């Protein structure tokens, strides 16, 4: 039959192309060419064609010979997978070290060796960080297991796999070198985040949710357990940065794999079409597509025998990116997968033209086509016109295997439902909504009586004996025993905080039912849970978030017990906000989701239940006297802090002759008394001594950084100020904040609170941060203090004391008011604008054009040479950083605003004329000329000397600051006149202005 | 404040200006009218005039624009210059007086299908002194 | 009107579109057909912060607004209430969706508008006002922020909360609305209790002020002190700036002046306003007959216009870079560019309320010792 002949031909091609270099015993193919190495990614990618051929053979075999062929192919695949797994399992120590902290020194090697599976290079001679390779390996291992190909034999391998799951679960906040093993855009590799790694890691975690590695004959302990919060975090990060591969590359062709056949992890299909169109319009060429703009690999320049590209890529790597037909061969698979046939035919026809025929006349895919060394000038003027020639190795196993698989699938022998048994092709199907279940419990009898008085029926913590409730930290500690082995030196999952997605579902532990309350009602960590309004806001946000995704099975469940702190001052009635929230929860509408209340007995019948199996059994004495006798929280805190600093870090004060009372114990006890008075004047002070830390701070910092913003901790001036341009570990962030805050102590707490509030507000309303590029906590705090002082018309110390006493809700309201933006008026507005340096939305583009028509812009000695225009691009961040640095030399915010206005008016005027100044422009001279003209004009009118005052250290009249921007007497007209005069001063006696 | 008669006269003048009823002056029609009297503005001149009269770049003139243009108070000096130009257009012959033949020729050039009796009656009614000619004072007074 | 279950199982909410003092607008989709709408969700407990009397008053006001809006339904230019759901704690009012925001954003982005769109906007507003007055219903809440814009430049009135029926022979004596849009009659009634009242007619002054703000770009009356603004409004001394109204037709100025009249009786009505020559247009007619004088006048007018067009074209002036050095505000393009750039730079400080307004940007006064004399 025709099918048999086609299968025989494809098998012959595969045997002659890939299987000829399987390297028996080890089972790992060489990494192409005469390199004598085995890259993990290529080995995984090169098996898909063989797997598909075997799958096609199996169904139609019905014969002994076909049975033998299928058995041999399956055995080869299993052998390769086991050989790959051996190398990883030989390096358990590296995984164990990496589980704690994040560093490149404790990372698994990316290039393993041939026979004996040893190491070839050290830890300082290559980029040993690639989270995508392990992710794709795990994804394909999970996919193959469902097919029916055994790859796991011993139970010990299960523990190693479980530990490895924790090795990649932190991919949403970990920097990696990248798929190309070249760090960021330029050379001199610096770790940076990219969308491809997170996209590939997200798919792997979902696949292994409940897939047992023992097939249909497993046991109670054979399934890998994974969480859900990490998947949602990865999805959010991918959605935020989907259009751009990273913060340094405008677009990368590697996103196709993330949004194509392998590891479908994308929603909002419009994004897929947008990115595909962008890639097609930007990177498409004549004989392939480029990886990314300005890559100099295999170029007639760059001195191939040298590395660490010098910062001289002005135009030596422009419009000469060679090619990569792999991005072309991905398109055929992408089109043929879902519903596309005309696109498949078009891409097949396009690819057939760029093929090369070698020995025996069989398909062969070249790596790239290099531009001729002579015809280089023409390309700069006529891009994508000059013919190219092949260059580099072309035994490309990756592209060849992908093309063979695509052709076989298009032939119709195999269907899309066989390669992906997990049904990952239906990720674009919308899900309508979910219904949230909420249960309310009373801490004691009194709370129950109060609730019943107002018509709310609940049950106390008792009377539900068969069910039990406890905090979430207990669950987090319990989870720290999964996949723990002593012989192999594995410590199990590290401790981490638990989100709402984990606490909602029910649990089973030794024939028992357990429920864990949310983490935000914990008063033993911080004081953010002591405010009822904050509790309500967090509850609403949590309800909305839970109702949004809920990608699990079964309705959710939330327990919200009412504690003693939720009562009024008299302790006889719940607060108004709590009652309103409880009433709104009824009637099936609260926040932005439907909420249904009842009793746990009914919810038990319809609710997700998780079965846990791993838990089954296998003179200071005078000062102390003064503290005891003295009263007042101020004196108590002062003496306690002094004792702790001097001699009482852990020493026993001996205050009680019976009980040994340590300084820490007394400080902890003082919280109980402080919490009743709600005195927000020393609760922060005591928190400083204990040095409490906010959980999930790293997540907030990563979220802030992912929005293309630069953080900053520490008040001015430099070098105290820092710059957190990349994510840092929790300990690193805490120590950096402590160092920046110096001994102020309270500054650290204020900074943490401000960061938390900013992270919270960013998600809801990501529109108020426009016109801003750098965030500075010290400047924000100073602005808040100054605003409070002006409002109260008091001294700076009084304003600081008042700010310290503000409740969290008041602080959030003040921050929102400051951000929104809502003599003495115009000067205040200018000062506020200058402090936050809210530049317009297109300042940098205008600055770059003008530079394009002048020699620079000098600002009090410092000069911004125009040569930087060709060394950078307006979209890059280096140019913006340099511009801000040049503009920030002057300390007065009013001067900064005046300079910004002068630059803008100069840019607007430059359009009218058609000429090149060919000279350096000084903004300060223009400003001074405008000020002199305004002074003369006011003097001519007849204003008395009192109105025309002079600044103490600026030389500019105060009225100028108060003058309105526009109008027939505003500062814009004076600035324009001064700029015109200055331009005329350096013009060849002619303007020729025409528009 | 205008009146019904003024509105009717303005509408009639606008209709006469637009030879083919379309609802717009049209650059071609404007050029045809300009050349009818003996003027040959260039295409760039016509485009500039259309842009200046219109508030945007649509390149078309509507009835409201014509009404606004014709309702302007031009004062005396500019009004005097405009009236002098109009008389010169009507005063093609170097005599300084308006006769029946000159008016008939002007109407024919503008595209008016009138009769000799009609033009004679019009001139007789317009004239006051009865000499068969219209002086500057009569022309200026009748302009309103 | 019915149980919340009908809503719950009929409409699926979506992301937010806007926020208010106590209500937020959200997008909803109709199941039995997938049509998009807007829903105004009103909390009538004020999040549990209001005393019961406030909740009852809010419910009564919402019911009155709904029942008044029910009758007016039918006009193409009014908001359409599609569906209503009520509970003990929430009202859900389902409306047509718009697409773009109110006129505030458009005015802020474009700074000032031309006459072409102003004509259509004023025609639609006058038609709606005439229909409302014919229905013996007053609004008293005509503001730029209460008008929605569609993709085809379609505006429909909304925010009928303050609207109330007026029985014949009655005279309202209540004060409400922003001070800048308050007519002199309202202020007089508030100050003196002997004033008979104000009327269907107090809804002209608002239209005139809206026209003036749309054309000039700043409100005719505004000051940093409420008392000074009220005194200036009482005096009624609106004036046109020198280098601001030198490029506008006289008909528009005459219409604006007619709209703003201190005497209530002399104020133009909707029907009278719609008959102004500014809105005059022609389609076709062949019944134009007159005497020889008419033909002579028409020919003279045609010749005069033909002569004057060329002179008007020639009256243009060059860039005059020396003029720019001397005074750049005289040239229209320079002023337009300066205003646009100033608004772009300081466009984040213009919001609702008397504290912040568009007039705060332009400073046409000659800042000097003259500022010493402010008031008594």
């Amino acid at each position: 039959s025709n099918s048999g002949v086609r299968l025989d031909g494809y098998a012959r091609l595969v045997q002659q192309t890939i299987l000829c270099h399987q390297n028996p015993v080890t089972g790992l193919l060489p990494a192409s060419y005469d390199q004598k190495d085995a890259w993990v990614r290529d080995n995984v990618y090169s098996i898909l064609a063989v797997w598909g051929l075997g799958l096609a053979y199996r169904k139609n075999a019905d014969r002994d010979e076909d049975k033998a062929k299928a058995y041999e192919l399956e055995q080869s695949v299993v052998k390769l997978m086991r050989g790959l797994l051996h190398c990883m399992i030989r390096q358990v120590d590296k995984v164990e070290s990496f589980k704690y902290s994040q560093s490149t020194k404790d990372s698994l090697h990316a290039k393993y060796n041939t026979k004996t599976c040893a190491t070839v290079v050290g830890d300082d001679q290559w980029g040993h960080l690639q989270l995508d390779a392990t992710s794709v390996y795990l994804l394909f291992l999970a996919q193959m297991t469902a097919s029916g190909l055994h790859i796991i034999h011993s139970l010990d391998e299960v523990n190693f796999i479980q530990n490895l799951v924790f090795y990649i679960e932190a991919a949403y906040k970990t920097a990696d070198f990248g798929i190309w093993e070249r760090g960021d855009k330029t050379n001199q590799g610096i770790s940076e985040l990219n969308a491809s790694s997170v996209g590939m890691a997200k798919a792997a975690l979902e696949a292994l949710d409940e897939l047992d590695l023992f097939g249909v004959k497993g046991g109670p302990q054979s399934v890998i357990h994974v969480l859900a919060d990490e998947v949602q975090h990865c999805q959010s990060i991918l959605n935020s940065l989907l259009p751009r591969a990273s913060t340094s590359k405008e677009v990368d062709a590697s996103l196709l794999s993330v949004v194509s056949f392998p590891a479908f992890a994308v929603e909002d299909s419009q994004l897929v079409e947008l990115t595909k169109q962008e890639i097609i319009t930007k990177l498409q060429g004549r004989y392939g597509c480029c990886r990314f703009l300005r890559d100099g690999y295999k170029t007639p320049k760059e001195d191939p025998n040298r590395l660490y590209y010098e910062p001289a890529e002005l135009k030596l790597f422009e419009n000469i990116e060679c090619e990569w037909p792999l991005f072309w061969t991905y398109f055929i698979l992408d089109g043929v997968f879902s519903g596309n046939a005309e696109q498949v035919q078009e891409y097949k026809e396009a690819l057939e033209a760029v093929l090369i025929k070698g020995k025996n006349g069989v398909p062969l895919l070249p790596e790239l086509y290099s531009v001729p060394p002579d015809r280089v000038d023409e390309e700069y003027q006529n891009p994508h016109t000059v013919d190219r020639v092949p260059m580099g190795k072309l035994p490309h196993m990756w592209g060849q295997s992908l093309y063979i698989l695509g052709s076989l699938m298009a032939e119709g022998f195999l269907a899309p439902g066989e390669i992906d048994p997990l049904n990952r092709r239906f990720s674009t199907v919308p899900k309508p909504d979910v219904v949230v279940q909420v249960s309310i419990l009373a801490e004691t009898e009194e709370i129950k009586t109060i609730l019943k008085d107002k018509g709310i029926y609940v049950e106390t913590i008792a009377e539900v004996y068969p069910i039990r409730v406890q905090p979430a930290r207990i669950l987090s500690h319990i989870y720290s025993s999964l996949g723990c082995n002593n012989r192999m030196k594995l410590s199990g999952r590290p401790y981490r905080h638990m989100g709402v997605l984990g606490t909602s579902k029910l649990y089973d532990i030794r024939k028992t039912i357990f429920t864990f309350t949310p983490q935000f009602i914990d008063q033993q960590q911080f004081y953010l849970a002591l405010d009822n309004k904050m509790i309500v806001e967090m509850l609403r946000t949590d309800l909305s978030y839970l109702c949004s995704r809920w990608r699990m099975t079964g309705q959710p469940t939330i327990t919200f017990p009412i504690s003693h702190s939720m009562l009024d001052e008299d302790g006889t009635s719940l607060n108004s906000s709590i009652l309103a929230a409880l009433r709104k929860m009824q009637d099936g509408y609260f926040g932005g989701a439907r909420v249904q209340t009842g009793k746990l007995s009914e919810f038990l019948t319809t609710s997700c239940c998780t079965h846990l199996s791993f838990m089954d059994p296998g003179d200071f004495k005078a000062l102390v006297l003064q503290l005891k006798e003295t009263s007042s929280l101020q004196e108590q805190a002062d003496i306690l802090y002094m004792l702790y600093t001097m001699k009482g870090p852990d020493w026993n004060t001996e205050l009680y002759n019976e009980r040994s009372a340590t300084v820490r114990e007394l400080l902890t006890e003082l919280y109980g008394k402080v919490g009743e008075i709600r005195h927000w004047g020393l609760i922060r002070y005591i928190s400083g001594i204990l040095r409490k830390k906010v959980e999930a701070l790293d997540e907030a910092c990563t979220d802030l950084l992912s929005h293309q913003k630069h953080l900053t901790v520490g008040l001015p001036p430099e070098p105290r100020e820092k710059t957190i341009s990349a994510p840092l570990p929790y300990e690193a962030l805490t120590q950096l904040i402590d160092e920046a805050s110096e001994g102020d102590m309270s500054i650290s707490i204020l900074t943490q609170e401000i960061m938390v509030y900013l992270a919270m507000y960013m998600r809801t309303q990501p529109g108020l941060f426009a016109e801003m590029f750098r965030l500075r906590i010290g400047l924000i705090i100073q602005v808040m203090a100054t605003e409070l002082a002006h409002s109260l018309r008091c001294s700076a110390e009084e304003a600081t004391e008042g700010l310290m006493n503000l409740s969290p809700s008041a602080m959030k309201n003040l921050l929102h008011h400051i951000l929104s933006g809502k003599q003495g008026q115009w000067q205040r507005r200018r000062r506020l604008d200058g402090a936050l340096n809210r530049v317009p939305v297109g300042f940098y583009q205008k600055v770059w054009k003008v530079l394009q028509k002048c020699h620079g812009l000098s600002v009090e000695g410092f000069v911004l040479p125009s040569s930087t225009t060709r060394e950078m691009t307006p979209g890059e961040i280096k140019f913006s950083v340099h511009v801000e640095s040049v503009l920030n030399r002057v300390p007065q915010p009013e001067y900064r605003q005046l300079l910004v206005e002068a630059i803008l008016v100069l840019t607007m005027l430059a359009d009218i004329e058609i000429h090149s100044i060919g000279s350096i422009i000084a903004v300060e001279k223009i400003v001074h000329i405008a000020n002199d003209l305004f002074l003369q004009e006011q003097k001519t009118l007849g204003a008395d000397d009192t109105m025309l005052a002079k600044d103490p250290a600026s030389g500019i009249c105060t009225l100028l600051y108060d003058s309105a921007p526009s109008g027939r007497f505003g500062t814009m007209t004076y600035l324009s006149k001064a700029a015109a005069t200055y331009v005329q001063e350096f013009l060849p006696h002619s303007i020729c202005a025409m528009q | 404040q205008l009146t019904e008669e003024q509105i009717a006269e303005f509408k009639e003048a606008f209709s006469l200006f637009d030879k083919d009823g379309d609802g717009t002056i049209t650059t071609k029609e404007l050029g045809t009218v300009m050349r009818s009297l003996g003027q040959n503005p260039t295409e760039a001149e016509l485009q500039d005039m259309i842009n200046e009269v219109d508030a945007d770049g649509n390149g078309t003139i509507d009835f409201p624009e014509f009404l606004t243009m014709m309702a302007r108070k031009m004062k005396d000096t500019d009004s005097e210059e405009e009236i002098r130009e109009a008389f010169r257009v009507f005063d093609k012959d170097g005599n300084g007086y308006i006769s029946a033949a000159e008016l008939r020729h002007v109407m024919t050039n503008l595209g008016e299908k009138l009769t000799d009796e009609e033009v004679d009656e019009m001139i007789r009614e317009a004239d006051i002194d009865g000499d068969g000619q219209v002086n500057y004072e009569e022309f200026v007074q009748m302009m309103t | 009107s019915h149980s919340a279950q009908d809503f719950y199982e009929n409409y699926e909410p979506k992301e937010i579109l806007g926020r208010g003092v106590s209500s937020v607008v959200r997008r909803c989709i109709h199941k039995p057909t997938s049509q998009e709408y807007a829903v105004k969700v009103i909390d009538v407990t004020g999040g549990g912060s209001f005393s019961p009397e406030e909740v009852r008053e809010l419910r009564e006001a919402t019911l009155k607004e709904v029942d008044i809006l029910r009758k007016v339904s039918g006009h193409p230019n009014i908001i359409q209430l599609k569906d209503t759901y009520e509970t003990n704690t929430f009202f859900f009012l389902v409306f047509d969706l718009m697409k773009r925001g109110e006129l505030f954003d458009y005015l802020t982005e474009k700074v000032t508008l031309s006459e072409k769109e102003t004509r259509k906007i004023m025609r639609a507003l006058l038609e709606v006002i005439c229909t409302l007055h014919k229905l013996n219903i007053v609004h008293r809440d005509l503001k730029p922020e209460n008008i929605l814009l569609d993709d085809n430049m379609n505006i429909k009135l909304t925010d009928f909360g303050f609207s109330c029926q007026l029985e014949p022979g009655e005279r309202l004596r209540e004060v409400c609305g922003t001070p800048s849009y308050l007519a002199p009659e309202i202020i007089e009634c508030s100050m003196n209790e002997d004033h008979p009242g104000y009327g269907k007619e107090v809804d002209m002054w608002s239209t005139g002020v809206i026209m003036y703000t749309l054309l000039a770009g700043s409100p005719p009356f505004w000051h940093r002190k409420q008392m000074l603004m009220l005194r200036m409004i009482m005096s009624g001394n609106y004036q046109f700036g020198s280098p601001e109204w030198d490029d506008y037709s006289d008909t528009v100025k005459d219409l604006v002046s007619r709209f703003l009249v201190v005497q209530p009786q002399n104020r133009y009505t909707a029907e009278e306003a719609l008959a102004h020559p500014f809105f005059q247009q022609y389609l076709v007619e062949e019944v134009r007959h007159f005497s020889p004088r008419g033909k002579f006048k028409v020919i003279a007018l045609t010749v005069l216009a033909s002569v004057r067009i060329y002179y008007q074209y020639r009256r243009v002036k060059p860039v005059t870079r020396e003029i720019v050095i001397r005074d750049p505000y005289a040239l229209r393009p320079l002023r337009r560019l300066i205003d646009a750039y100033a608004f772009r730079i300081y466009g984040h400080w213009v919001k609702k309320g008397q504290q912040q307004n568009r007039a705060a940007l332009f400073e046409n006064t000659p800042k000097a010792v003259l500022l010493s004399l402010a008031e008594e």
